């Protein structure tokens, strides 16, 4: 729960962010879920974790959506000659 | 008892009152006809109100224009403003409205300073 | 192109009269104001009927086949409408006051509460043609002493219960051959009896009173006739019974009292099933479904409507209009929702694909003035007369800035630049144009310049110049960015209202007080033309006049203007009941719509042989829907268009026939078939050839499409893909189209603007929602398999 | 004035916002007896829109713009007596 | 499997998961539910073609409108 | 508008390479983000299902 | 074939209007002598900065043409010519004097070399206005020049200033006056003779730009 | 009288102003 | 717009008068024999003259030039204009009906069928039908999209004139005898009617097309119906 | 003969042809009844509506 | 009410309970600013 407090500290940026997301990924896929639920006081920080990672999810979704202009430039450069 | 109409026009300080009524063509500035306007080089500046639309829209009317005040070129701008807006007022309220806003579209397509004047003074930067 | 039918009516969801369900529970129809509206409660949509009574409307129903409605006004002007095609059918006049009408359950006959009497008529038919005199009066009955307050029909078509304000509730037979069965007169209640209902087995008759008595009449012994076997009491303190109904097939009695409360009972044991309250103002009418599930309520003071599913105690719709207020509107620049702003002082956010107020915004104290969106339509603004303007978003639905002057001054209009940074507002009694930064909610500058009060503002969209306009006969072009603050005045002849700006940012249209419209270029300052519009609006002769009906300059001007997003058509409305729409390059009226025919509204008609007054305060075009909204005294008015019944083709000739298109399709020349159908421009042919093009040549047809049908194809694919179902086929078509012809629309940006709004709000309304739902399903699967919790 | 609104705002002040007496103090009429005749005949606008009921209270921010309409007999005879009848804008 | 009412089947499955998918997570990796939602995701993982399509189309629409 | 009109097979191959590897990287980090947020919302919702 | 008749009576007003005036009522000629039709700008890149698409009657259209940045590029080219010509110490506000000498000037370029005088003045402007230019780059104090280009508004402005000040320098105090010397300098700059002060200054400016480019 | 001229109020009208 | 009256004479002179004073405004002179059909768009931008030498003139009328002169190969009795769809229909004297549009000036529909002089046109307000009454005592309803008949009512008297309502429910036909004006009610706006040529694919027959439920198997659909059902289903707790 | 689009509705603008119209009393409102060519009309005799 | 009806152009009209006027049906504190949370 100390490392989770550090992860919640790290999560609210855009540079220190993928590090926090892969830390919480490794914890979440290598621990027990009932353990992570009944660790005392470990909902009062994941409720602060989830909207920041939702905002980052929509931001990286919008960036990977914007990345298709290279596909458009490719089909136009194919249509050129 | 004749159908008369009266309009006003003014650049800087000159003032031009125009009485348009049903006549037979004559156009007067202080009694003197429109061919004799004083500064002699802006006579086409005073002609072009009655030259954008054709003289056949002036065959039925006659215009007497008193003009006081202002300098030479301000007076002749006042006469062209009074002639133009007097013609469009006479056609507004004595012949057809389609001819009225056709005249108004022609004048505001040439330049709208023929009809209304930018009479609001300066910018304090 | 200007075939603007009157389609919807947002706002004022119920005004006066009795809400009725359809023959099934699918269509709830309500007596809004003058017209009626129909809400489709399963395929969730709404429309409003095109007819119009001459006064306010008083009683509605449709018969049990669902194929024939009759509405009837406050005086006796019966409108009969063939319901399943929205055509007005017959125009009868009953001779006196109507109270309530009711179709018989078979559909042959209907019954009418004509004051103290009772009318019994047989209906005309809808399969045969238009008659001339189709109403045959069957029988009148004249047994009461005072006016009838309601009717109920039996399950079969044999008996009606007429409950009246005189304390009798009388049972009357429909035909005189069996009249000796029951013509009896149940007395007994203390004050007025306001309902009388049969049971399922028609041996028990309930009668419900004003004070709250329920009497159960039964045919028992002491030949032997109609005693009262059971009495129930409601025991509201000082809340008399205001409306009732009783669905017999499930034994459900819904009673709404006169204090916003309603209770509802399982009647033969009289147990209180469910009791709640709507407001501090009386519920006026109730109605049930045919099958007992849905149960709708209409409160008439505030004008709100409930529907209720009471098995699982939950609602389907819950709307509320206003009481005689709609002061402005705004669309969203992705045309999916519309803000109205109401003179009571509150904002509503309707959505045009539904008909529901999905959001109120109750914040302002005093009246509101105008609303204006910015930045693709997820940030809006609202200016009040209270003394402030304020921001809102349409994601969290909350304020975040309250911009105010430091002086407690009201406002009249406002606008906001597209780069969502600055917000301008224009007041009435300090002659200025205030601007606030929307990043930090401070007052940027008191941008002065006029000599009088300003009345209408707009920012541009290409250079973001300001174009103020004020009652010193002057419009004022401002450039407020970049070290300059450049001012440029333009001087109009008469006083000035009602500015709007063309969406390409090259010219500005302004109304005048001398009944005219002008258009001005703004990189220049010369005019382009003035549409004269003081001969083609018909204001109404007031009932408070000495003068005539035409010469009096009452509302011979245009209080609000808007451009269209192609750039040519201008719609304009004023304080009179005439909506005009023009075009700019030919200066002529495309069309003129009268807005209403309510003689309850004072200045409505021209030859009438204080009051509510007809008025139109804000009109806007849709960014995509090819409709325009007016904000009248009634509510929001939606005139929509279509590619339907008007046959307006595009350079056809002798060989292009729909038969020729379909044979070219079956001979598989798909591009030739598509251009052969788009030259024809007909709805079913376009839809048929567009669906029947298969998938392996969408690159071929989207590459070899011509360069002149492309905005029409984009507009059609968007306006079919919103309410289509084939979302992968639509997405394949759009991918092929704006991959093959992407640079051309970018070099011809402006004439594709009313299409590229559509296929972008096709994506961000349904397709991105479906895609993030399947995204969440993939991530929940990946979690529920990748982790391991065995407690 | 904060607490002495108990004594001054009376009938003689709350009727002083009426359009007839504001008209008479603006000297647009001889008296109230024909000021009510003018504003009942419907010659007098305030702001952009015409006002006909002779019980209207013109507010503070509308007293500046309670003027006669264009195209009316009284505006025509006023400009005729002053002899400034600029007949382009209707009168 | 048949590509009909795709949004309704996706919201049915997400309704299942957020309603009582806790027992699914709990006795995850049982053979029955493992092969059941394994073939479910073997059918479902084809359904990101429209994800690729909308991430194309919204970006290219915004690009050719604005710049 | 000049990047389209250029004629360079090396440049368009380079664009294809940059495009596919960048979209692979962004979809990978979005995969991480979405898996984390759905697992965490499950954790919270079953805690509330226990003792809300 | 095709025919449209609008007037039917011979319209003669009660005041006798001159026949040249009622001939000019068909098509507006400059000074009632010169048609703005058939005037084209033979160079590109100076169209919409000269303005010969509006037939005016006399170069005295006194509208507000200076209270914006670029809206002194739409009042016509000969009005900008006479307004740039009006200014010195001996004359400011002598615009009717400036108009009468531009009237004599274009009249005598007609009587010498009849193309039409507004065509002569327009391609004179295009050949006069320079195309590259030098600026003082800073460098801490070194008098190093640098080569830049000139926008079309700067080309038209410097063209009318060079023509006017060349006629000033050519009739400061010698035999001719400003009217006929503007005529001779403007026809030399229209032909491209490299004998006029305008093309001398254009060749000098482009030569120093070419040199220290 | 100069002060009344500077506040002339240009919309005064009486019955006596017809001639 | 009501500010212009147009008069077509017996010597080709079409005079265009202003209306609210009666003075003459302009006078077009193109034909050399008489003029039988004059009309003008809503935009005051394209006017059509139609003279029984057989020629049709498209004029601009905001300028005063012409910009089109189509010739035809029959005399012309009468003309009618549908302004909402820029179309106009011409009688001919080889008994054809030729409808042509006033933008692209093509000969867009050539309608045969009648056997005597036709004497009544009218365009339906939606622009989908014309009704023509003709001196073989018939009344035929042409659908110009398919370019074919729909029905021919053989009325006993010869129908003189045929007009529509502004909202297309009433036909007002007067016949050669009978003092009154006969009124006909259509069944047009109550149901779609067939499009089938008479003498003496059902989707395009009945002029409507339902959307099929899916194109094929590999093309996704959505819920056939509403769209807020998904959001209500995902959030109804 | 028989149509399929337009059913005939009402001959208007015709009040008689030459046949003697008849009269009668529907209680209060006297009605006259006239012949027009193929059909017959019924008029009131208080307001002369039909 | 009585003041603006006197001083306005157009007319101005004016147990267990519920409420028909709300911000949103769907969001319901699942739409909060993360800075505030």
């Amino acid at each position: 729960i100390l490392l989770m407090k550090r992860c919640r500290d790290w999560n609210t940026n855009a540079k220190t962010h993928t590090i926090a997301q892969r830390t919480i990924r490794c914890i979440l896929m290598h621990h027990n879920i009932a353990k992570l639920s009944e660790i005392p006081g470990m909902v009062k920080i994941v409720d602060a974790i989830i909207p920041y990672t939702q905002r980052h999810f929509t931001r990286v979704d919008n960036l990977v959506e914007q990345s298709y202009i290279l596909d458009y430039a490719l089909v136009e450069m194919d249509k050129l000659f | 008892a004749v159908p008369s109409v009266q309009t006003f026009g003014k650049k800087k300080s000159a003032t031009a009152v125009a009485h348009v009524k049903a006549g037979k063509g004559l156009i007067k500035v202080n009694g003197s006809p429109i061919t004799l306007v004083e500064p002699e080089i802006l006579r086409f500046k005073v002609y072009e109100p009655l030259l954008l639309v054709g003289l056949d829209k002036f065959s039925n009317i006659d215009i007497r224009v008193r003009v006081t005040g202002g300098g030479h070129v301000s007076q002749v701008y006042a006469i062209r403003q009074a002639i133009a807006k007097g013609l469009v007022a006479y056609h507004q309220k004595y012949v057809d409205e389609q001819s009225k806003n056709e005249l108004k579209k022609a004048f505001t397509s040439y330049d709208r300073t023929l009809l209304i004047a930018d009479s609001r003074r300066p910018e304090p930067k | 192109k200007s075939d603007f039918k009157f389609s919807n009516l947002l706002g004022t969801v119920y005004r006066q009269g009795n809400i009725t369900f359809s023959d099934d529970g699918k269509q709830l129809l309500s007596p809004v104001g003058n017209r009626v509206s129909v809400f489709d409660l399963i395929n969730n949509k709404s429309f409003t009927f095109e007819y119009e009574h001459r006064k306010n409307i008083a009683a509605i129903d449709l018969n049990k086949q669902g194929t024939l409605l009759i509405s009837i006004d406050e005086d006796g002007r019966a409108i009969l409408v063939n319901f399943k095609a929205r055509n007005v059918l017959h125009h009868f006049n009953f001779k006196e006051k109507c109270s309530a009408v009711k179709f018989s359950p078979d559909g042959r006959l209907f019954a009418l509460a004509s004051g103290r009497f009772l009318q019994i008529w047989k209906t005309p038919d809808v399969n045969k043609d238009r008659q001339f005199a189709p109403f045959v009066r069957h029988r009148v009955h004249a047994g009461h002493f005072q006016d009838i307050t309601s009717l109920t029909w039996s399950q079969d078509s044999r008996f009606i219960l007429t409950t009246s304000k005189d304390l009798s509730a009388k049972i009357w037979s429909v035909d005189s051959e069996e009249k000796n069965l029951a013509a009896t007169t149940f007395n007994g209640h203390r004050d007025y009896v306001m309902g009388a209902f049969f049971s399922h087995d028609q041996e028990k008759i309930y009668t419900v009173s004003k004070d709250g008595a329920v009497f159960v009449w039964e045919f028992t012994k002491r030949k032997y006739s109609w005693r009262i076997t059971k009495k129930h009491f409601f025991y509201a303190n000082q809340a008399k019974v205001k409306c009732v109904t009783f669905h017999p097939a499930t034994r459900l009695l819904a009673v709404g009292f006169t204090s916003g409360e309603f209770r509802l009972y399982d009647l033969p044991d009289f147990t209180l099933i469910q009791q709640l309250s709507m407001g501090q103002n009386p519920v006026n009418t109730v109605s049930v479904n045919q099958t007992g599930e849905w149960l709708a309520f209409g409160s008439s003071k505030l004008g709100q409507l409930l529907v209720y599913e009471w098995q699982s105690e939950s609602y389907i719709l819950k709307q509320q209009g206003h009481f005689d207020s709609t002061n402005s509107l705004a669309y969203s620049p992705d045309g999916s929702r519309v803000v109205t702003a109401s003179e009571d002082g509150k904002i509503k956010v309707w959505d045009i694909t539904s008909g529901f107020c999905l959001a109120t915004f109750e914040e302002h104290t005093s009246s509101v003035t105008a609303v204006q969106f910015a930045k693709r339509g997820q940030v809006m603004f609202s200016s009040s007369l209270d003394g402030t303007v304020r921001a809102w978003d349409l994601i969290r639905y909350r304020n975040f800035r309250t911009f105010t002057g430091t002086e407690r001054i009201q406002f009249n209009c406002l606008a906001v630049d597209p780069s969502g940074e600055v917000v301008c507002a224009g007041s009435l009694d300090n002659f200025d144009i205030h601007v606030w930064s929307v990043q930090t909610g401070q007052l940027l500058d008191a941008l002065s310049g006029h000599e009088g009060p300003v009345s209408c503002l707009s920012f541009s969209q290409e250079n973001s110049v300001l174009a103020s306009a004020s009652w010193d006969k002057t419009i004022r072009i401002w450039s407020i960015f970049g070290r300059s603050q450049q001012v440029e005045p333009i001087e109009v002849y008469s006083d000035v209202l009602a500015l709007s700006m063309r969406p390409d940012g090259k010219e500005v249209a302004v109304s005048t007080l001398k009944g005219q419209i002008s258009i001005f270029n703004i990189e220049d300052a010369k005019q382009v033309g003035n549409i004269d519009c003081r001969k083609d609006i018909i204001s109404g002769r007031f009932n408070q006049d000495r003068f005539t009906a035409k010469n009096s300059e009452r509302s011979k001007f245009f209080t609000t203007i808007h451009y269209s997003f192609d750039g040519m058509a201008i719609v304009a409305g004023g304080n009179n009941n005439s909506i005009c729409l023009y075009d700019v390059p030919n200066e002529v009226l495309l069309k003129r719509f009268i807005v209403s025919r309510n003689m309850a509204l004072n200045g409505t008609l021209e030859f009438l042989n204080m009051r509510p007054e007809v008025r139109v305060t804000s009109v806007q075009f849709s960014p995509t829907a090819n409709a325009f909204a007016a904000a009248s005294t009634e509510g929001l008015l939606i005139y929509s268009t279509n590619d339907t019944i008007l046959f307006d083709p595009f350079d056809l000739d002798v060989d292009v026939t729909p038969h020729s298109t379909v044979e070219a399709l079956r001979e598989k020349q798909f591009l030739n078939a598509l251009v052969m159908a788009f030259r024809l421009n007909e709805e079913y042919l376009i839809n048929k050839v567009y669906e029947a093009i298969p998938i392996k040549e969408i690159p071929l047809v989207a590459s070899n499409i011509p360069a002149i049908y492309l905005p029409r194809i984009l507009k059609f694919i968007g306006d079919f893909a919103i309410e289509s179902q084939h979302i992968e086929f639509n997405l394949i078509w759009i991918k092929a189209l704006l991959s093959a012809s992407g640079g051309y629309i970018n070099e011809h940006k402006y004439l594709f603007s009313t299409a590229m709004r559509s296929i972008q709000r096709f994506i961000v309304r349904v397709a991105k929602e479906v895609v993030n739902t399947t995204t969440d399903n993939k991530y929940t699967y990946r979690f529920l398999v990748s982790t391991d919790g065995s407690m | 004035k904060i607490s002495d609104l108990e004594n001054k705002v009376t009938v003689s002040a709350i009727c002083r916002r009426r359009l007839p007496v504001i008209m008479h103090r603006l000297k647009m009429a001889e008296t109230i007896q024909d000021a009510v005749k003018f504003i009942e005949q419907g010659h007098v606008r305030v702001g952009p829109n015409l006002i006909n009921d002779p019980a209207y209270l013109v507010t503070r921010n509308m007293e500046d713009y309670v003027t006669w309409v264009d195209n009316s007999k009284i505006k025509k005879t006023l400009l005729r007596y002053r002899n400034q009848i600029d007949d382009f804008d209707f009168s | 499997k048949s590509n009909k009412n795709f949004e309704l089947y996706e919201t049915f499955m997400s309704l299942l998961f957020k309603a009582h998918g806790d027992v699914i997570h709990a006795n995850n990796k049982n053979q029955d539910i493992a092969s059941a939602l394994q073939n479910w995701e073997d059918v479902h993982k084809k359904e990101d073609r429209l994800d690729d399509l909308v991430k194309f189309c919204m970006g290219v629409a915004a690009f050719v409108t604005t710049a | 508008k000049e990047l389209v009109s250029q004629k360079n097979e090396e440049l368009k191959l380079q664009i294809n390479r940059v495009k596919t590897e960048l979209r692979s990287a962004l979809k990978s980090t979005e995969d991480d983000l979405g898996f984390n947020v759905q697992g965490l919302k499950f954790v919270k919702q079953q805690w509330n299902l226990r003792h809300n | 074939d095709f025919e449209v008749v609008e007037e039917f009576t011979p319209v003669v007003l009660a005041t006798p209007i001159p026949e040249e005036v009622q001939q000019a009522q068909t098509e507006i000629k400059l000074f009632n002598k010169w048609s703005f039709e058939e005037v084209e700008v033979k160079d590109a890149s100076l169209v919409d900065y000269v303005q010969v698409r509006q037939p005016i009657f006399v170069a005295h259209t006194a509208g507000r043409y200076a209270n914006k940045r670029f809206r002194k590029a739409q009042c016509p080219i000969i009005e900008r010519l006479t307004n740039s010509l009006m200014m010195n110490g001996r004359n400011n506000g002598k615009k009717l004097k400036a108009v009468r000498i531009i009237k004599h000037t274009l009249d005598i370029i007609n009587v010498l070399t009849d193309q039409n005088p507004i065509q002569v003045v327009v391609d004179a402007i295009t050949n006069t206005g320079p195309r590259e230019d030098t600026t003082r780059v800073g460098g801490g104090g070194a008098a190093r020049r640098q080569a830049v280009d000139v926008s079309p508004l700067r080309r038209v402005n410097q063209a009318i200033a060079l023509l006017t000040i060349g006629a000033r320098e050519a009739a400061f105090r010698n035999i001719k006056t400003i009217a006929e010397t503007l005529a001779e300098e403007l026809i030399n700059a229209a032909k491209g003779s490299s004998t006029s002060y305008a093309i001398k200054k254009k060749d000098e400016l482009e030569r120093v730009a070419k040199s220290n480019r | 009288l100069r002060e009344k001229a500077k506040e002339r109020n240009p919309d005064e009208y009486y019955h006596a102003m017809h001639s | 717009c009501g500010n212009f009256g147009f008069i077509g004479s017996s010597n080709g002179s079409i005079t265009i008068y202003n209306m609210q004073s009666g003075i003459l405004r302009k006078k077009y002179k193109l034909h050399k024999r008489a003029v039988t059909g004059i009309s003008l768009d809503g935009m005051n931008r394209k006017m059509v003259s139609c003279g029984l030498d057989g020629i049709v003139g498209f004029y601009d009328f905001n300028k005063s030039t012409l910009l089109g002169k189509l010739k035809l190969d029959a005399p012309i009795t009468a003309m009618v204009y549908h302004r909402s769809s820029d179309l106009f229909a011409l009688a001919l004297d080889d008994l054809s009906i030729v409808v042509i549009d006033a933008v692209t000036q093509r000969v867009v529909r050539q309608l045969w069928g009648h056997s005597n002089r036709i004497t009544a046109f009218d365009f339906s307000p939606e622009g989908r039908w014309i009704v023509s009454a003709s001196l073989d005592s018939t009344i035929r309803t042409w659908d110009l999209p398919t370019g074919g008949c729909i029905d021919g009512i053989i009325v006993d008297n010869v129908a003189t004139n045929v007009k529509f309502s502004p909202n297309g429910d009433l036909l007002a036909t007067t016949h050669v005898t009978g003092n009154g004006i006969c009124i006909w009610t259509n069944r047009a706006q109550f149901k779609t009617v067939s499009t089938r040529t008479i003498d003496e694919l059902n989707d395009i027959d009945f002029n409507t097309y339902t959307s099929l439920e899916q194109i094929d198997k590999e093309l996704l659909t959505l819920s056939i119906g509403p769209r807020s059902k998904m959001n209500t289903l995902l959030h109804l707790d | 003969k028989n149509s399929k689009i337009f059913s005939p509705f009402r001959i208007i603008g015709n009040v008689s042809n030459g046949v003697p119209f008849a009269t009668g009393t529907l209680g209060s409102t006297f009605y006259i009844v006239t012949c027009v060519g193929k059909t017959f009309q019924i008029y009131d005799a208080n307001t002369l509506h039909l | 009410y009585k003041l603006d009806v006197l001083s306005s152009v157009h007319f101005v009209p004016k147990t267990i309970s519920m409420e028909d006027a709300q911000p949103l049906y769907m969001s319901n504190a699942s739409s909060l600013a993360p800075q505030e949370i």
